[PDB]
RNA sequence: ACAAUCUUCUCAUGAGGUGUUGAACGAAAAUUUAAAUUUAGUUUGAAAUCGAUUGGUGAAAUUUUACCACUUUGU
């Protein structure tokens, strides 16, 4: 058949460096494992069991339903989309929506990727809304990349049918 | 295989870098810390990064360190200290301990009789060839090296740059009996 | 603009309350013995 | 056939002529190598001009190494028609810069003494020097 | 006299003052305290530097050059929460608007845009000896080039009344960047402050630099002239015996 | 391997600390000996379409230093 250009225009992903980069500063703002957010809490609740004020996390956001809603509150600076959801909907409208929203989105090869970056098997969208300030520039040089490997490379070839 | 631009730019960056560390430490700081406790050590190359110095290529081959984990009795003074600083970054410069040489030259020692691994496993040997070097055998090869004896350059000739394949850009003092312990 | 009106809740602002209802029923195993502590488990390794 | 000519901007520090020459090489020959350097101190100006063997292989590395994310740069190689090459855009490529300290040779002279009626010239073009001023005030 | 018993003091400072403000020929939204800085060059009979030391020479003086008014930023070595709590109960909070830790100036100030935007911020970038060597890197040209050299302030021991004597020190004593040459110049003061003190801010800069930069004091002196941005440098003093000195 | 040693001070009380992206604009002074340095200043995206300074020094085996800089390149 011929492929929508919703449907096509996740064949054109991000190439090998940019995602290898992009990856790079996701592997910095990993979420905290199970095994060590339980010693993180036995180390503060064996504290105040003894005897007795700390800073905000940061890490990578990831859910459908929380990435989604994080866009439409213009809060995610770089949204990256796995390219092999199993049902399609799922992220169909996604690119769709960062361009309505203004928000850089990117289309990343396997969900496995995204999902190893948060401990899970399979993730299909993260978002990044929020850097540590020393990493402020390396997030801008990513998001410029995006732009310019991502957007400004194919753009045409989404409105085109595929196939 | 293809190499990335990214590798190229990271030999300049690690280059400058080392010539930099180089022009601080040997030009207007003469000064050297001078190794002691012993008169022989057992130097070791962690990694010679690719693309050294010109500098650095002869301090690895004239110390005996052309090839990576090369462990060698060098006599320990100040003279040593000044081209092991220059080669400080791929080195690590220890002790050996009598044990530690005895165990090297029980098992792993393969002096390099002309040049070739020529195992010391027959104390003949260590007498034979370092007859006038007053060292008959493997237990006298410790007291002229891990003791370093009269004439330990002799001996160290006669010993070979030990493999010790396993570490810190320095100082070890017995850790390299250590490293020894597990290559031996 | 943001597509949602909704005002902002307290609660992201302030440290999380999951964690901290989690860290008050962690201490109560810890001081009924339930739970072996950091040190106790740690030098029970050894 | 005809030289194909990559204008590659926007270089990462310690991407330099020797390090361009090993890269675009898997690419492609390279004839010659030209970074722009600066006036005085040779340092790289970040931009260098690349004529492969032939046109084609030139627009395959053009392609493939635009918008490089290098060293969080964006690496800007781009083929750059003949009609704005000139004689001497790739002037002096593939010569190392001997970067002539300046500033010491003028230190070298400050340390050479003048030849004595030289230095007693200098020293009537410091009174000389001295007089200008004597009617500039 | 102190150079050569014939350098022309008080006089040379009233003289360049009256001819700079007899040159005198909405902005009510762009006006400030801004004057014309005094300019001292010094010429010397050799190349007094090796190479540019980049750290600024505490070249003390009771007439301060940079108005106390001005915003200053302190560099000092971790922990940054110590420092910021000596700054708070000093009473240093008005005078010194950021203290900085090293590692935070590395980190968050990265690229040349945060480095030219924290430049800006700031007027004068105080820095504790302890960490003074990294500020060449870290900070580069954008700093080193555009008239903002850190100065390294004492703050070791940190204790409370040190960090005023320290802040008054590094506010009232010029301050000049070596550079490999046989002229170099000072900054003295501006139009604003007297004559009186201007010569008496220069006789302390030349006892100085005959001390502490010039290694054969007047002996190596050239010529003393007294400059402003836009106007003649005239001669505070010249050498009368240099002819054989080059000799 | 887009990872590496650019400086938590040092001595001595003084001296040092070896270190700065490029490009564009701009004073007006000095010495050094027009270029050479300093030299009010500056502006900007790690910006980028020729313009090169053009000698020396070694330091390997004349081409090689893509910083080797006169204190001037393989212990």
């Amino acid at each position: 058949l011929k492929v929508p250009p919703a449907i096509a225009q996740f064949q054109k992903t991000l190439d090998k460096n940019t995602a290898t980069q992009v990856f790079k500063l996701l592997n910095k703002y990993r979420p905290e494992t199970a095994a060590e957010k339980k010693q993180r809490l036995v180390a503060e609740a064996e504290a105040v069991a003894n005897g007795k004020v700390s800073k905000k996390p940061y890490n990578v956001k990831y859910g459908l339903n929380h990435v989604v809603a994080l866009i439409e509150a213009k809060k995610a600076k770089l949204v990256l989309i796995a390219s092999d959801v199993d049902p399609i909907e799922l992220v169909v409208f996604l690119p769709a929506l960062c361009k309505k929203m203004g928000v850089p989105y990117a289309i990343v090869k396997n969900k496995a990727r995204l999902g190893t970056v948060i401990h899970q098997k399979t993730a299909a969208v993260l978002a990044v809304t929020e850097v540590r300030e020393e990493d402020k520039n390396e997030l801008a040089s990513i998001v410029s990349a995006v732009d310019a490997n991502f957007s400004a490379k194919y753009d045409e070839s989404r409105r085109k049918w595929g196939g | 295989t293809f190499k990335r631009a990214e590798t190229f730019i990271n030999n300049y960056r690690q280059r400058e870098r080392e010539r930099i560390r180089l022009n601080r430490s040997a030009k207007n700081k003469g000064d050297i810390f001078v190794p002691d406790e012993t008169k022989l050590l057992f130097v070791i190359r962690i990694a010679g990064v690719k693309n050294m110095p010109p500098k650095i290529r002869k301090v690895l081959r004239l110390l005996r360190l052309s090839r990576i984990n090369n462990a060698v009795f060098v006599r320990n003074n100040k003279a040593v200290a000044q081209m092991l600083r220059i080669v400080e970054p791929y080195v690590m410069y220890g002790i050996p301990n009598l044990h530690s040489v005895r165990e090297l030259i029980y098992k792993r020692g393969f002096g390099k009789i002309n040049g070739q691994r020529i195992a010391l496993s027959d104390n003949a040997l260590i007498e034979e060839a370092l007859g006038k070097y007053d060292v008959i055998s493997i237990e006298d090869i410790i007291h002229e090296i891990y003791n370093v004896g009269s004439h330990f350059k002799e001996v160290t000739k006669f010993l070979w740059p030990f493999t010790l394949t396993p570490r810190k850009a320095g100082y070890c003092g017995e850790e390299i009996n250590e490293l020894i312990k597990k290559q031996v | 603009t943001p597509l949602s009106s909704a005002p902002e809740p307290k609660r992201r602002f302030a440290p999380s309350k999951h964690e901290q209802k989690r860290i008050l029923q962690l201490a109560y195993a810890i001081r009924k013995g339930r739970i072996l502590t950091s040190e106790q488990r740690a030098e029970r390794e050894r | 056939k005809k030289k194909g000519v990559l204008y590659v901007g926007r270089l990462p520090h310690g991407f330099y002529e020797k390090q361009m020459r090993m890269y675009f090489s898997q690419f492609g020959p390279v004839l010659r190598l030209r970074m722009s350097r600066n006036r005085k101190t040779g340092s790289s100006k970040h931009y260098a001009f690349i004529e492969f063997e032939s046109l084609d292989v030139a627009n395959v590395v053009a392609e493939t190494m635009h918008n490089y994310l290098l060293y969080g740069k964006l690496l800007q190689c781009k083929v750059i028609p003949e009609d704005q090459v000139h004689e001497n855009m790739f002037k002096g490529a593939d010569v190392p810069f001997k970067r002539i300290p300046h500033a010491t040779i003028a230190r070298l002279q400050h340390e050479k003494p003048l030849s004595k009626e030289k230095a007693d010239k200098l020293i009537t073009r410091h009174n000389r020097k001295l007089k200008l001023k004597k009617r500039k005030l | 006299e102190l150079l050569g018993s014939d350098a022309p003091l008080e006089k040379v400072c009233s003289a360049l003052l009256e001819y700079e403000s007899k040159r005198k020929s909405n902005l009510l939204e762009d006006e400030q305290d801004d004057i014309e800085p005094v300019w001292l060059q010094l010429a010397t009979l050799k190349f007094i530097g090796n190479n540019r030391k980049l750290i600024p020479y505490k070249i003390a003086i009771k007439n301060p050059v940079i108005p106390s008014s001005s915003e200053a930023c302190l560099i000092v070595k971790d922990p940054q929460r110590v420092y910021k709590d000596l700054v708070n109960e000093a009473g240093l909070s008005k005078v010194v608007t950021r203290v900085i830790g090293l590692s935070k100036l590395k980190a968050k100030w990265n690229s040349y845009e945060q480095k030219r935007q924290l430049r800006d911020q700031f007027d004068i970038f105080l820095a504790d000896d302890r960490v003074i060597p990294m500020l060449p890197r870290i900070l580069g040209k954008t700093f080193y080039q555009k008239s903002k050299v850190p100065v390294p302030v004492k703050i070791s021991k940190g204790t409370a009344e040190q960090l005023k004597r320290e802040v008054v020190s590094a506010y009232g004593a010029t301050y000049f960047n070596s550079a490999p040459c046989s002229s170099f110049m000072i900054k003295c003061g501006h139009v604003s402050n007297t004559s009186t003190e201007l010569a008496e801010n220069v006789e302390s800069i030349l006892q100085f630099v005959s001390k502490h930069i010039v290694p054969d004091g007047a002996k190596g002196i050239a010529s003393i002239h007294l400059k402003t941005s836009q106007s003649i440098a005239i001669p505070l003093w010249n050498n009368p015996n240099l002819k054989e000195l080059i000799a």
